[PDB]
């Protein structure tokens, strides 16, 4: 299990709902994105996920970019753009958090689609925090000496 | 090659025991207004233990007592976080025991005050904690420490 | 589940010099490509500089090792202060290295490490830059580094 | 073995030298400093010591007083004024790096003395690193998790 973090954001709309993990695994970090499958769930005794796995959106970055984007967060870079066969994104400070935004495809499907996501308030805390810890973890002294 | 017998028990003790720090804040002079805040991590949740202070440092017996105990969820370490990084003007802790908010003191950059009302089956006390340049550090490193643990990069 | 090959590539990265790598290739102009390692093995902080071997399209090792310069832990301080801003330039000077490490100009927060390296003589003379990621990987790298051979984590 | 830094200042003349000591027992800071003890050495067989042990400054902070030297590094305050019954001691920033300097006692001696050491250039890092890294470590989580 990577060290990691989500942002539930169940709605009524579950055409809006999404939950969002920020994972890393040793340099790499992976960014993904359920949408929400069906109502809200109420029921204790209902089992079915609510959020939909075979639609999901998963990003992987390299190890640089983990660097780049602590220090977008440090505010020694404006932004930060990524392009790979795969998707092209743009990570940027905002007045309010920090915005991770370009076009990506879903699981299995090739094709395109505009996406964007937010960290906010104590979810820039968040953030920031994990990215920074996930940096410092990245080059493996701990595994090492222990 | 010494044999240090306290040194070795301290260890153990240090290690078994919630990783935490202490806010001091005693008072001799007038007893009733000393009181001892400690700050400890357990089992996934930022416990807050306050004292009053019991008798005098110039004498016997334990000089604070337990008055109240907050247990703060995970959720709120980034919220108290945002508010010591100064993205946030205040975080507020609402439950059935506990309503509590945490905001920066006015009074002095980088300081902040923890004011509490707690009640228990009914009974009531109202407790604030001051924080100064100092042990407001101590505090963020001890939350960041905390999520950093709680998230797995220790693992 | 059962992932060997996903246990075997943890084990590899604890068992190897804690590291990253700063990767420039150029399959446009092989000359020009390059890989600097950075590790920390023994209290020392290692500068592999590999030049590259092979296009990346290719079959085979992308790169060949062509200097390596073992810096003692003194060192780390001296690379720091420059990376921190406190410094303006740190300099290493051996029998068989002569190097500087510098900020560049030409955009904040990136750094210049330029070298002369001698062997028993032929000598060798190349520079590698850090951009603003390599570079704060550098200072959070170094930080790691002094943490750990400070005797923080035992 | 404590985490620990020295600064081996070896003179020609003995009596400015001195080896400073910074350590940290989990809260507790240990600050030590040893008079430099005759000539620099320059036989590999001599087994006499450079400094003198016998004539140490040895002092012990509080675990609040960690966290001042952190926020006086972090220009969160401009100097750190402490003060028991075995010292009176100022910690400060300076343009060139960090002074400490007071009224202390040697070993076995109750006679106090006017004493300053400095942190200057990539000392002022090194003392930076450990104090931020004994902060971060003087909780007990590495220990307690581990």
């Amino acid at each position: 299990s990577l060290p990691k973090f989500e942002i539930h954001d169940v709605r009524d709309d579950p055409a809006e709902g999404t939950m969002t993990r920020v994972a890393v695994d040793g340099k790499l970090l992976l960014i993904s994105q359920y949408p929400q499958l069906g109502p809200r769930k109420v029921d204790p005794n209902d089992l079915s996920p609510q959020f939909d796995a075979d639609r999901r959106i998963s990003v992987r970055l390299r190890h640089v970019d983990l660097a780049y984007l602590v220090g977008v967060c440090k505010e020694r870079v404006p932004r930060h753009r990524m392009e790979t066969k795969a998707y092209t994104l743009d990570f940027e400070k905002s007045a309010q958090g920090y915005h991770l935004h370009g076009k990506v495809h879903r699981v299995a499907s090739q094709r395109m689609e505009d996406w964007s996501v937010k960290f906010d308030n104590h979810f820039a805390v968040t953030l920031e925090h994990f990215l920074e810890s996930a940096l410092d973890e990245s080059f493996g002294f701990r595994q090492h000496y222990a | 090659k010494w044999r240090r017998p306290s040194l070795a028990q301290q260890r153990a003790r240090r290690a078994q025991l919630p990783p935490a720090f202490d806010v001091v804040h005693w008072n001799d002079e007038d007893i009733s207004r000393g009181h001892l805040l400690r700050v400890l991590h357990r089992d996934t949740f930022v416990v807050l233990d306050y004292h009053r202070q019991a008798r005098m440092l110039t004498e016997e017996g334990n000089k604070a007592e337990r008055v109240v105990s907050v247990m703060l969820p995970a959720v709120y370490t980034a919220r108290f976080l945002a508010v010591l990084e100064g993205r946030s003007e205040k975080v507020e802790v609402h439950s059935r025991y506990t309503n509590a908010t945490f905001t920066p003191n006015p009074a002095a950059p980088y300081t902040f005050t923890l004011k509490c009302t707690s009640t228990r089956p009914d009974e009531t006390f109202e407790w604030t904690v001051e924080f100064d340049v100092a042990e407001s550090l101590m505090l963020q490193r001890f939350l960041t420490q905390a999520l950093h643990y709680n998230t797995g990069f220790a693992r």
